[PDB]
């Protein structure tokens, strides 16, 4: 859902704010990458050339197999008003934005960019010792903030404040202290590329009043910058948005010359295993991984017991599984993380598993379960013991002079869905709390 | 017509069985028996009922040292 | 024919219930 | 763990991380993982080198967890006292130890395997006419027995009744016995010519336990463990066979001694004259120079009341000096009473055979000094795999409990409780629609139910068959 994300965020954009937004060439190039390949291919037709195109000819391109896809490609090029639909002499010409068509030809054909690239300084640095150390260093500060693992340094309040007021890490006064939630491990979860888009996408959405035009002009800006250069000095907006950058670990600067990181690069386009780790029946965790970052997500549902260079190893106990699901947890996301994360060595077993299952009956293809299914029934078991008390807030209401005041009610409260409980013998029912005050009024009435 | 505030507590035999011997120790803990699924229980107990109920099960489920 | 009907018996005999199949925590509890 | 900064996620181990140490350049070879501390082995299983240590870690180790991938081992005192037993020495250990493993051996677990692997093999406690004599094979040990307050090429006599104290006590003390018999020098003692016949099949593992056992080539005392049905009676015949002596066996049932008569008889070649069962039924002892005896430890461990047609033949087996002792199912000798036997008869040699060797006592570790270590112990899986044993669908039935009965459950005790939730009705439901189910599916079931009373009423129910201690035979 990467592109559906920011694809999404850009079609709540006011039109008169999107054709500002297609003023700068470098988003434009950005904004054509990521439409579909068949919607790619339209653009491209309708750039270069200055007339109108019946839809009825770009219909004849498509194949009758691509047919669906040509439906998906017109609604999401339409949705983002790049494509303006113009209706004349009867027949429903097609043309492109002028703001969008002017923009893509002038960088496609070397025209006057207005600096929407940057410029070059010549002061190469070097990027391994310090620039991927500087950025995974501070990209991995906040996720062991997140984590909740100690570390001296902490982050910044300008991401914090985004955490706290993003559904991200949850956090409490009172408690004292930062959790992650159900969203907050599928961020972990998520990839590199999307596991930045996520706290961008929200940063997107909490800047209020820095203009919301400037805000994608830079970011979308930064994707083309390319690591270990120099860039002079853009935006009065942009300055403070570059310091605030800095603290995401995506552009490092000496104290004149910001230098994008390799994060930069990696958001526009996508780029034994360590992590690997293998499953017993005795609930034991043995990772053949060598990083933090596996051993401080590990941690979140593990009662980890030993380590060594290599590896390391760890039970799953009740206690560390009730903590990670009184965090919010669902096992659902837990065994996709083993499921997606499993050893190859599980998964030739797993395979021939399914091999032998198949060869001794071919008419079934059984799931491809690549850890014991124990594993996941007591997993899936425990939590139905958190389940087991179920408690609702409300109002109980009894004592109705007649049973059809008492069906009116009560078949009142279940028309809006307020009824949690009904007794026809005892003329008795039970309704939320957020529809108690529905239901009173209904009854004076 | 009358309402009367509390918590719905539903839920299996075994457990509606728990419930009544704590309310039996504390008779507050239940308001009003609704049906073989589903009590009236105090606001206030709740959050110490479900702590302590666990307590009492753990007696039935053998957590190895 | 008859050899294959008992072939087939055979692996009739040996598969296993169905509740061995699938998962029955999300069905109905067992009961009268 | 010298100049090794601590990680920012070290606090999750307490004192259990063990990334202080470095890996050796063969690690992609070598399959094993050596805990520094609390001793624990990771193997890899599918990795080079497994086979060849697979057999040596069982040896060395007692096994944790062995499932499919990553089996668990563990270095203990008891462990390395049963590997030394069979010709083995501290070098030989630290060789192949240090040869196998990823990470090089830390000098804790080293002084570990010195110290235990050096007490076996220096006192030894031989038996003549009846008459236990504690014989050394160097004079300089006089100075230590005759003189520790418990006791009492030199030979000095021993109360048979003080073997269980001595043993122990020899224990604590730096050297340990072994009882090893030269039964090809052992003329005294009259010999039975039996030998396994051509139809016999020993299965490898088999084979490789009993090569444990007479590598060396002087038989052994210690305890042999096989997985249920692996044929645990039989590894006692073929000992039998190759010692060619008198031997008495003592099984923990009637039907199951009448089950070894026969599986003696079916697989060796031992002559029906020779054979003679001490049982409750029939109490007639053979009168050949050797045969063989197969009782119940009720008829050996019994002290306060024996029938007078039982006692003669208590003094029959008590007279004459036994030279082999096999004791089915071990897992029941370090009781209270049962361990009296191993000090009143008299046996150069003695061996335990039991599927299982663990109990909810700690009396489990005695052993080593009462029979001896564990020899051999073979896996349950591998054998499944092979088609040795059968594979099974383990299975774990969850039956809600009845809210009627339920609420006595509260109410009542303990001891009232246990019946209260056994019985009740869906139980009954779930067991008549399984049974009727297996039932057309062509299988046998086999219904287990310690309690008497539910299974008078569960088999007058359904109307089948029950058996428990009053049945007759
Ligand atoms: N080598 C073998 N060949 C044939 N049958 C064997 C062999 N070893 C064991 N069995 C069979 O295994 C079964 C169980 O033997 P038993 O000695 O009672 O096992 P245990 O004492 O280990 O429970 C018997 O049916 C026996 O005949
Ligand atoms: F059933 Be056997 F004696 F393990």
């Amino acid at each position: 859902s990467l592109k559906h994300s920011v694809t999404q965020y850009l079609e709540e954009i006011p039109q008169q704010v999107q054709n500002r937004l297609y003023t700068s060439p470098a988003t434009c190039l950005a904004i054509y990458r990521i439409l579909p390949p068949l919607a790619k291919f339209f653009i491209m037709a309708m750039v270069f050339n200055e007339n109108e195109v019946p839809l009825l000819d770009l219909d004849k391109w498509v194949n009758s197999n691509g047919k669906l896809q040509f439906q998906n490609a017109i609604k999401s090029m339409k949705s983002l008003h790049l494509l303006i639909p113009n209706k004349s002499s009867g027949t429903l010409m097609i043309n492109l934005n002028p703001t969008f068509k002017i923009s893509l030809r002038n960088a496609l054909t070397g025209g006057e960019v207005q600096n929407s690239f940057g410029v070059v300084v010549e002061e190469n640095v070097v990027s391994l010792d310090l620039l991927d150390e500087y950025s995974a260093n501070k990209w991995e500060t906040i996720l062991h903030f997140m984590v909740g693992t100690p570390l001296a340094k902490i982050p910044s309040e300008k991401v914090l404040n985004l955490l706290k007021h993003s559904k991200l890490m949850e956090e409490v006064n009172s408690t004292g202290e930062f959790k992650i939630t159900n969203e907050g491990f599928q961020f972990l979860l998520q990839e590199i590329n999307s596991q930045l888009w996520t706290l961008l996408l929200q940063y997107l959405k909490m800047i209020e009043t820095m203009d919301l035009v400037d805000v994608l002009h830079f970011i979308f800006m930064l994707g083309a910058l390319e690591v270990g250069k120099a860039y002079k000095i853009l935006s009065e907006t942009q300055r403070i948005m570059l310091q605030d950058m800095r603290d995401y670990g995506l552009v490092f600067q000496k104290h004149s010359i910001f230098y994008p990181t390799k994060l930069a690069l990696m958001l526009t386009s996508d780029t034994i295993p360590d992590g690997s780790l293998i499953v017993e029946t005795n609930f034991k965790i043995y990772s053949y991984s060598n990083s933090p970052l596996q051993i401080a997500v590990l941690s979140l549902f593990v009662h980890l017991k030993a380590r060594f260079v290599n590896m390391v190893l760890g039970q799953i106990t009740r206690e560390s599984i009730r903590r990670a699901l009184t965090n919010g947890i669902t096992a659902d996301q837990i065994i996709a993380y083993l499921e997606t994360h499993a050893h190859p060595q599980m998964r030739r077993l797993a395979e021939e598993k399914l091999e032998k299952k198949l060869e001794l009956d071919p008419n079934c293809k059984e799931p491809l379960q690549v850890l014991p299914p124990t594993v996941v029934d007591q997993i899936r078991l425990w939590q139905l013991e958190l389940d087991r008390v179920i408690t609702y807030e409300g109002s109980l209401y009894s004592d109705f002079e007649t049973s059809q005041e008492y069906n009116l009610l009560s078949k009142y409260a279940q028309d809006i869905g307020v009824l949690l409980w009904k007794d026809d013998k005892k003329k008795k029912f039970f309704i939320s709390k957020e529809g108690n005050s529905q239901v009173l009024d209904f009854a004076k009435r | 017509a009358r309402a009367r505030k509390g918590a719905l507590v539903q839920c299996d035999p075994s457990i509606k069985a728990l419930i009544l011997q704590i309310d039996a120790k504390m008779s507050d803990i239940v308001l009003e028996e609704l049906d073989d699924t589903h009590l009236l229980v105090n606001p206030s107990k709740v959050e110490f009922v479900k702590h302590e109920l666990n307590r009492l099960l753990s007696k039935n489920i053998y957590n190895p040292m | 024919e008859l050899q294959e009907r008992q072939a087939e018996e055979k692996r009739k005999q040996n598969a296993v219930p169905e509740w061995h199949k699938q998962s029955t925590i999300g069905k109905t509890a067992l009961g009268r | 763990p010298a100049d090794f900064v601590p990680d920012s996620v070290s606090g999750m181990f307490r004192s259990h991380d063990f990334s202080y140490l470095r890996l050796r350049p063969d690690h992609a070879s070598r399959p094993l993982w050596i805990s520094p501390s609390d001793g624990r082995i990771i193997l890899e299983s599918f990795s080079p080198l497994a086979e060849q240590a697979q057999d040596f870690l069982v040896t060395i180790a007692e096994p944790i967890s062995r499932p499919s991938h990553i089996h668990e081992y563990k270095i203990t005192a008891y462990s390395l006292y049963a590997a030394v037993s069979v010709g083995l020495e501290t070098d030989d250990i630290i060789s192949v130890l240090d040869r196998l493993s990823k990470v090089p051996v830390a000098e804790s677990i080293i002084n570990f395997i010195k110290g235990a692997t050096i007490s076996y093999g220096k006192v030894k406690l031989v038996i003549k006419h009846n008459r236990y004599f504690v014989e050394t094979t160097q004079a300089d040990i006089l100075q230590m027995l005759l003189n520790d307050s418990v006791i009492g090429v030199h030979s000095f006599e021993i109360a048979n009744e003080s073997v269980e104290v001595v043993k122990k006590r020899c224990q604590e003390i730096d050297y340990p016995v072994l009882e090893e018999y030269d039964f090809r020098n052992d003329h005294r003692n009259p010999d039975l010519d039996i030998d396994l016949k051509p139809s016999t099949q020993i299965r490898p593992y088999q084979e490789k336990s009993l090569s444990k056992m007479f590598g060396n080539g002087r038989a052994r005392s210690g305890i042999i463990v096989l997985p249920c049905g692996a044929g645990k009676t039989l590894v006692g015949i073929t000992a039998a066979c190759t010692i060619k002596k008198s031997v008495i066996v003592l099984c923990t049932s009637s039907v199951s001694v009448m089950q070894w008569r026969q599986q003696f008889l079916q697989w060796c070649t031992l002559q029906p004259e020779n054979c003679a069962v001490f049982t409750s039924d029939n109490k007639e002892m053979f009168q050949t120079e050797s045969g063989l005896v197969v009782s119940t430890y009720s008829m050996v461990a019994n002290t306060r009341n024996r029938s007078h047609d039982s006692q003669k033949v208590m003094d029959f087996l008590t007279g004459r000096e036994w030279g082999f002792i096999i004791l089915d199912e071990v897992h029941v000798v370090p009781a209270a009473m049962f361990r009296r036997v191993v000090s009143t008869i008299a046996a150069h040699a003695k061996l335990g055979l039991t599927a299982t060797l663990v109990r909810e006592d700690d009396k489990i570790g005695d052993l080593n000094f009462l029979i001896g270590p564990k020899l051999y112990e073979a896996n349950w899986m591998e054998l499944s795999q092979k088609g040795h044993i059968a594979n099974v669908q383990c299975a774990e039935v969850w039956c809600p409990m009845t809210a009627e009965f339920y609420q006595e459950y509260l109410r009542e005790t303990a001891r009232k409780r246990m019946l209260l939730y056994i019985m009740n009705p869906t139980k009954f439901q779930a067991c008549q629609f399984l049974i009727q189910y297996h039932e057309r599916r062509g299988d046998k079931i086999i219904v287990f139910s310690d309690n008497v009373y539910a299974l008078q009423e569960y088999a007058l129910k359904m109307g089948k068959p029950f058996i428990y201690g009053s049945t007759p035979q």
